RNA sequence: AAAAUUAGCUC
């Protein structure tokens, strides 16, 4: 009777954020992005770029809950490179990535038929 | 249930007539062969 | 000129032959053995075996003296031997003198024992869990259920058959109106939320109709003449006449009184139109709080007294979701903890995501192999392509034997397999237990237990709150 | 002879110190491992 | 400190299923193009269905259910429809939404076999699959039954529920020896070589290897019948770039605002 | 009313029950027949006296 | 990214990265220096890990111990020594139990949310799990515990040829039959132990019954031992099964049968099945301890 | 009863089903079964102690 | 004008019954019928 | 007593050991009484518009 | 009751293969061939075919009318 | 609280948090106190009103 | 805004 509806797991709702920054104060250059409604999918694959880059000391992110659709990303760079600017070249980096997969992909298929 | 004449049913057994369990095949099938020993209810004794 | 269920019984030790004839005296039918071997030769098998075309039966075994009906007391003083060839062949001298011989063994056990896949593999506590349990399973309880009126039906919607029967369910009818699914389970622990006696379920599975059932509920009511002055009648209470009244809706039904079929009913909704003059009052009943279903069907009727006598029915389609109780063959309850969805949860080398996960805890303390045979056998008969046999007392039917066949599948002897995590696509180190396990839903919905309460209505001789859902 | 008590049986052993006498030689019983002091007496368990 | 330049190669093409590779990509990036696969894949699937008159012997729900469940082919009509809850309209709108109908009455004595080949679909792409093998039962009806209702369909994806999973059985593997040690058999002899093992007979598993990173990942896709698989793996990649794009938006507007 | 489906699914299980009859019975002669050795660890039995 | 990964589940990780137990040739963290983090403030104590071998401490390498054991923690950082029940569980001194006296509550709730939020994440790329595979023998253990079944019975035959030709004498404080029942019992318990001890020894460290049993977490070795070597005998009342008809057990078995199998004692394993009459007493066995179970919770 | 050794079809006709294994009463309309009660034997010497 | 429309029992013939009247098909004459399914704006979700 | 629930239990690492995962209906079903202030004053008149 | 649409487990359509199924077994086939003979690989969907029982026919005896 | 109370530790403060599905939840570690084993139980749970 | 009673099931 309570089982909430599908539809809440990835549509916002009104009034609430779709990525919000919150600065950490334990250590210099770290911040967390929340991320409402997503999951796994749009987290690993950030946390996995951000990996990729030297510059990033730390980072990883978490589920706080399984029934709450949200996740927390904490980042921490070298003093000289904010996390922000970390977060917009992973991404940046990543769909130029999955944009030639894409093409590459395609371009294979369009030769495995008949070719 | 009460094996008995309506005057006098406290005096007589009880359950000796139930509803039929009619929620999946085994479970009516098992309600029409059950047994049901006529000893005191929670008695201290183990043997029977 | 003795019918065969009396009874002889010898006194040697002292010179007393007791006869009963008098009714009661359970008993059951042997095979006779004259000296160290059978009188149930081939001809009889043959005869029987083509029964069903001419006319043969058990009377006639009964008549032929193959067979006899030894009771309980009587049975002190037999010989009895287990199995035919094993026991009688030659070897030290232990009896050599058997007067009888057990049909199967496994004919001991009872009606819900039976359906027990490997009973002799499971410590008995679990055997007796599991016989209790089932009577509580959800499922087809009677072809005709459609006509029945009955109060707290249930009915299950796709109710597979079991993957490994034991020959002796195919007469207790079990496999023409089973009562559980043949579910993908993965004895392992993926997250956490199966720890202590509990479950994850797959949401997608669920989404597809995994173990979606069916709630029923009846209802009784006929009007009567309360009295010279009172008089109770079938009419919708308008706002006007009708001084006691419910404030709740009324047109929703029609102006005979009664819901009609196929409508949106919620808890606290008005089912029937009954009003009793006193100026009428509304004594009328209301469907029960939480309920929120929809009407099947109306029966309307003459009861005995010749009043007008009606009974509604309302169904509900009860989603598997959180809390519900679920329980295998082998006395393993739980409830479902979360629910994941397929991407979520781990899968197999193929996409073969997991249906159960029960806690691998649960096993060594409670030394349940069997459930673990169940699975075994369950994969392999799924791979082949027919049903598997576990007959309890069976010396045909071994884990080695079972392992070399599954080996010849490309899948680990033992069962296990590798597995992936769902979230993050990483191999399990370990090698998880998944195969094909029949899997039971019980009755014990959440909805149903679920209560709350702020100042409620209160008792009448002393001034508490009231007591029951 | 026949009036005594038969003596508990184990297996006794000296890997076992006694912390009630400080000798060695005591009987163990699996079951939890309990140690039975031999000539202290001493009684415990081991998980 | 930039991305990878994964390389692609389709195995078996067929319109049933497709086996490719990807070599020179993480483990997280080919994961998440697993889930997407599952989940967030766009398709069309019936989804509002108003039942007039239900004589069969099923309960009312239980046609709704099953009708939930029978795929829709949506080659090209997935990409152009619009989610009913964004569509700017009332009613389900033929441009975000297809219609479906179905009334049969078993007459004749020998009993009926509603299959889906009686949904007659108003558009003529959308209809479900029989174009080119029996049809999906839905219902049995006898001599004076019958079944008469009508259902819209709608643009979804499997997360919301699992009529919009396009996905048979999505067969993920990488590293089919265990080069990696990913997992640690107790006795390595007694598996079964991985489909796409390499390694000879003799010997079990492949000797461990340190500095050894996750390629090679092998995918089975394998399509329901709604969307060719090909286009589904399309599909899902053109929306997990969206997903990001949208992400990558989200975030550059917060931070400026700040 | 039941000429089809209702009478073919009669004969498919009659068929199939009857199959089920003769590989039981193959089953028996072949194990019959493979008496050659029974070397197995999971498996004992009683033998008092 | 493992160790990066399970930080993010800790709520009093300080945001500091500790430094590598292994730096070259690659940054390996070690279980135990992660788990540190987890430890309030500046804890110690010392405790023994369930499989400690006794003779350990009297003999060298008391400091370092070769098996892991020997929990050594101080300034609130493992060193040595694998965790368990005995050090996590419920138990006086235990590790909580040392955070709690010495550390506020709060820092105790904190302890134990962490410790679960850590490890469960860390368990999925773990895995834990159980099968055919963890109940199998080496098929040489077999071997061992038919033997050593067969002199059982054996033993137990000798005993009562004794005692039919009047060869046991009367254990002192005990009547004839008071003795021979004693002796059989110790015989079969004997019996039962030395299979199990030869089953344990058999086992593999990847084995997973093994792994809950010594880890506590649920289990004992009596299980393993009734799963895999012998299930044992199945007392009633305190004592072996009676003569329900007369003079004997079951119909099948003959008079004055007192032989182990004809009085209850399950030969076999829960892995191999059991005979219809050993099942039978296997369901007395717990039909009992039903009956215990419900007078107790009565009383 | 009016189903004593009746065909399937006139069960099936009379929205009954051929798997009931019936023997319970019908009182007021509820299924009603009686359970097997057990006592004593009589006509029976017994020596108790 | 709305007759209360029933079906009979075993004939599955309708009936117009109106109220203060007896219970019983049009035809042979049983004490059972059912009712007819509403009109109303039955909508599911194939959820 | 007033103010009670019954309901079925699931496990729940995710949750500190002094939480407690009530659902949704039971709480809205039950009631605190809660003074009024200055304080807080805003609070309650938007849950009592609510 | 009926079979189902889809393959709990794995998801392929195999609402669409009793008839044939029964098809497959009446004529010449066993069941562990007629399966992989309509093209069940994965064990998760066999369990469809092979387990599942079916009851429409004996609600389908209780003809409402004639 | 559950309801057979043998103890001082079977009746303890919780802070509330609310969450979708119906089903009271309660970390595992919590679970040894009440005696607790997430196969069907129930466990009240009251609310104070001052 | 409703009684007396019995039985089954559950931790
Ligand atoms: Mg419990
Ligand atoms: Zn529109
Ligand atoms: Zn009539
Ligand atoms: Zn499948």
């Amino acid at each position: 009777m309570n089982a909430p509806p599908a539809f809440e797991s990835f549509l916002l709702f009104e009034g609430e954020k779709k990525i919000t920054i919150n600065k950490d104060t334990k250590v210099p250059n770290a911040c967390l992005f929340t991320i409402n409604k997503e999951d796994h999918t749009l987290g690993n694959i950030i946390k996995s770029q951000l990996l990729k880059d030297p510059q990033v000391l730390f980072a990883g992110y978490k589920v706080p809950h399984p029934l709450e659709h949200k996740i927390i990303i904490r980042v921490q760079t070298t003093p000289d490179y904010s996390p922000q600017e970390a977060f917009t070249n992973a991404i940046t980096d990543l769909i130029s990535e999955l944009s030639l997969l894409e093409e590459r992909f395609r371009v294979a298929i369009k030769d495995k038929q008949e070719g | 249930g009460n094996w008995g004449d309506q005057k006098k049913a406290h005096q007589a057994r009880a359950g000796v007539s139930q509803v039929l369990n009619r929620l999946t095949f085994a479970s009516t099938l098992s309600h029409l062969r059950r047994l049901n020993s006529p000893i005191g209810r929670d008695g201290k004794l183990a043997k029977p | 000129i003795i019918v065969s269920e009396v009874s002889m019984i010898r006194d040697i030790r002292e010179r007393e032959i007791r006869i009963y004839t008098d009714a009661g005296r359970i008993c059951r039918p042997l095979l006779i053995v004259e000296k160290q071997k059978l009188l149930l030769k081939k001809r009889h098998i043959d005869q029987l075996k083509e029964r069903e075309y001419n006319n043969y039966s058990w009377q006639d075994l009964v008549a032929s003296g193959v067979v006899e009906y030894i009771d309980t007391l009587e049975e002190e003083t037999v010989m009895l031997a287990m199995t035919p060839d094993d026991l009688q062949e030659k070897e030290v001298a232990y009896c050599s003198t058997y007067t009888h011989c057990e049909i199967h063994p496994s004919m001991i056990l009872g009606v819900c024992a039976s359906i027990i896949p490997f009973p002799d593999h499971n410590q008995s506590p679990r055997n007796t869990y599991q016989s209790a349990m089932g009577k509580q399973a959800m499922g087809v309880y009677i072809t005709n259920f459609h006509v029945r009126m009955d109060t707290l039906a249930h009915v299950l919607y796709y109710p597979q058959k079991p993957l490994v029967t034991t020959r002796s369910m195919e007469y207790l009818r079990f496999r023409e109106l089973p009562a559980g699914i043949n579910s993908i389970v993965a004895i392992a622990s993926y997250t956490g939320y199966n720890q202590e006696d509990s479950v994850i379920m797959n949401r997608s599975a669920v989404d597809r109709g995994f173990f979606r059932s069916v709630f029923y509920r009846s209802y009784k009511e006929q009007e009567s003449k309360k009295g010279f002055d009172q008089e109770e009648v079938f009419e919708k209470p308008t706002r006007e006449t009708c001084q006691g009244m419910r404030h709740a809706i009324y047109d929703k039904l029609d102006d005979d009184g009664l819901i009609a079929p196929g409508v949106r009913v919620s808890g606290d909704d008005v089912i029937i139109g009954k009003t009793v003059t006193l100026t009428k009052r509304d004594c009328s009943t209301f469907l029960r709080t939480s309920e929120t279903g929809i009407v099947d069907q109306v029966m309307v009727t003459l009861n005995q007294e010749g009043y007008k006598f009606c009974k509604i029915r309302v169904r509900s389609v009860r989603i598997p979701q959180i809390g519900d109780k679920f329980a295998s063959r082998h006395g393993q309850k739980g409830t479902c903890g979360i629910q994941y969805r397929q991407e979520d949860m781990p899968f197999t080398c193929e996409g073969i995501t997991p249906d159960i996960i029960i806690n691998p805890h649960a096993i060594p303390s409670r030394m349940t192999i069997g459930h673990l045979i169940e699975c075994l056998q369950g994969k392999v008969s799924a791979n082949k392509g027919e049903i598997g046999d576990a007959t309890p007392f069976n010396d045909a039917v071994n884990v080695q034997k079972i392992s070399n066949l599954l080996s010849d599948y490309g899948y680990h002897l033992r069962g296990n397999e590798v597995l992936y995590n769902g979230f993050t696509g990483r191999k399990i180190t370990s090698q998880i237990f998944i195969g094909p396990t029949y899997y039971q839903r019980l009755k014990h919905m959440v909805d149903d237990k679920i209560h709350s309460r702020a100042r409620g209505p209160i008792q009448i001789l002393n001034r508490q709150p009231m007591e029951g859902r | 002879r026949e009036h005594q008590m038969a003596k508990t049986g184990g297996t006794q052993t000296d890997l076992f110190t006694c912390g009630k006498c400080k000798k060695k030689n005591c009987t163990y019983t699996q079951v939890t491992t309990f140690v039975v002091c031999n000539e202290c007496g001493n009684r415990w368990k081991f998980c | 400190p930039y991305a990878n330049q994964p390389t692609v190669r389709i195995t078996e093409l067929t319109d049933e299923n497709v086996k490719f590779i990807i070599e020179n990509t993480d483990l997280a990036v080919a994961n998440s193009i697993r889930r997407v696969f599952i989940a967030e894949v766009p398709i069309i699937a019936i989804d509002w269905v108003q039942i007039d008159a239900n004589s069969s012997v099923l309960h009312d729900e239980f046609i709704a259910h099953r009708l939930g469940l029978i795929p829709l082919t949506s080659d090209d009509i997935v990409d152009k429809l619009q989610y009913s809850r964004d569509c700017t309209c009332e009613e389900f709108c033929p441009e975000c939404s297809v219609e479906f109908t179905l009334d049969v009455r078993c007459n004749e004595d020998q009993t009926r076999h509603v299959t889906s080949r009686d949904l007659i679909s108003n558009s003529p792409r959308v209809i479900p699959v029989t174009s080119r093998q029996d049809d999906i039962l839905i219902v049995k009806l006898r001599k004076g039954q019958e079944l008469r209702l009508r259902a819209y369909a709608k643009k979804g994806f499997g997360k919301e529920h699992a009529k919009w999973n396009p996905t048979a059985g999505v067969a993920f593997e990488y590293d089919p020896d265990n080069a990696l040690r990913h997992t640690v058999y107790p006795k390595p002899e007694e598996w079964p070589k991985s489909e796409y093992s390499e390694l000879d007979e003799d010997e079990s598993q492949a000797p461990y290897d340190p500095n050894g990173k996750p390629e090679r990942f092998y995918y089975n896709v394998e399509s329901c019948g709604s969307l060719r698989p090909e286009t589904i793996v399309l599909s899902a990649l053109s929306g997990l770039k969206k997903k990001l794009s949208d992400l990558q938006t989200q975030l550059s507007h917060e931070i400026q605002s700040d | 009313q039941r000429t089809k489906n209702i009478s073919a699914i009669s004969y498919i299980n009659q068929r199939n029950r009857e199959w089920n009859i003769v590989e039981s019975e193959k089953a028996l002669v072949a194990e019959s027949h493979n008496m050659k050795n029974q070397q197995m660890d999971p498996f004992t039995r009683r033998q008092c006296k | 990214g493992e160790v990066m990964n399970l930080l993010m589940f800790l709520s009093t990780w300080d945001g500091k990265v500790p430094q590598p137990a292994i730096l070259k040739p690659r940054p390996l963290w070690t279980g135990k220096q992660i788990f540190s983090l987890i430890i309030p403030g500046h804890i110690n104590c010392i405790r023994t890990h369930s499989t400690h071998p006794d003779d350990e401490d009297s003999g060298p390498y008391k400091h370092i111990s070769p098996g892991d054991t020997k929990v050594v923690v101080e300034n609130g950082e493992l060193i040595m020594g694998i965790l368990c029940k005995k050090s996590l569980g419920t138990s006086a001194g235990s590790l909580v139990h040392i955070s709690y006296l010495e550390m506020g509550h709060d820092i105790t709730r904190l302890f134990y949310s962490n410790i679960q939020t850590v490890i469960n994440n860390w368990l999925l790329i773990e895995g834990h799990t159980i099968g055919i595979g963890d109940s199998i023998a080496d098929s040489k253990t077999y071997q061992d515990i038919q033997n050593t079944i067969k002199k059982a019975k054996q033993d137990v035959i000798e005993v009562i040829e004794k005692a039919h030709n009047n060869e046991l004498e009367p254990t002192p404080g005990n009547t004839l039959r008071q003795t021979f029942e004693n002796q059989v019992n110790r015989i079969l318990n004997d019996a039962r132990d030395k299979t199990g001890s030869s089953a344990q020894k058999s086992l593999s460290e990847y084995n997973n019954f093994k792994s809950m049993v010594v880890s506590g977490a649920k289990g004992s070795k009596i299980n393993i031992s009734q799963v895999i070597a012998v299930v044992g005998q199945q007392n009633v009342e305190g004592k072996r099964i009676p003569f329900g008809f007369k003079h004997r057990t079951l119909p099948h078995f003959i008079k004055d049968d007192y032989g182990p199998e004809s009085r209850g004692f399950v030969e076999n394993s829960y892995l191999a099945g059991l005979t219809p009459t050993e099942f039978f007493f296997h369901a007395m066995g717990g039909r009992e301890g039903l009956i215990d179970t419900a007078v107790k919770t009565a009383e | 009863c009016l189903l004593n050794g009746l065909t399937d079809r006139d069960l099936c006709e009379l929205n009954e089903c051929p798997l009931d294994p019936g023997g319970y009463f019908i009182i007021n309309g509820s299924e009603k079964v009686l359970i097997a009660q057990e006592k004593m034997a009589t006509n029976t010497v017994y020596v108790f102690a | 004008q709305q007759p209360m429309i029933y079906i009979c029992g075993e004939c599955h013939t309708e009936n117009e019954i109106k109220s203060r009247d007896p219970i019983r098909c049009r035809e042979c004459g049983y004490r059972i019928m059912y009712k007819k399914r509403t009109k109303r704006l039955v909508v599911f979700d194939a959820r | 007593v007033d103010f009670s629930a019954r309901t079925v239990i699931t496990p729940d690492p995710n949750l500190s050991i002094d939480q407690v995962g009530v659902p949704r209906s039971i709480a809205a079903n039950m009631t605190f009484a809660e003074i009024v202030t200055p304080f807080n004053i805003d609070r309650l008149q938007e849950l009592v518009r609510r | 009751m009926i079979i189902p649409v889809r393959c709990f487990t794995c998801g392929k359509i195999v609402g669409n293969k009793w008839e044939a199924y029964l098809g497959l077994l009446q004529a010449e086939y066993t069941e562990g061939d007629a399966l992989d003979a309509l093209g069940l690989k994965r064990y998760c969907c066999r369990r469809m075919l092979l387990a599942h029982v079916d009851l429409i026919e004996k609600l389908l005896n209780y003809a409402p009318l004639e | 609280n559950r309801q057979p109370t043998l103890h001082k530790m079977s009746m303890m403060g919780h802070r509330v948090r609310i969450l979708p599905w119906s089903t009271f939840r309660l970390n595992l570690s919590v679970t040894t106190p009440y005696n607790a084993d997430f196969d069907g139980d129930e466990m009240n749970l009251h609310l104070p009103q001052s």
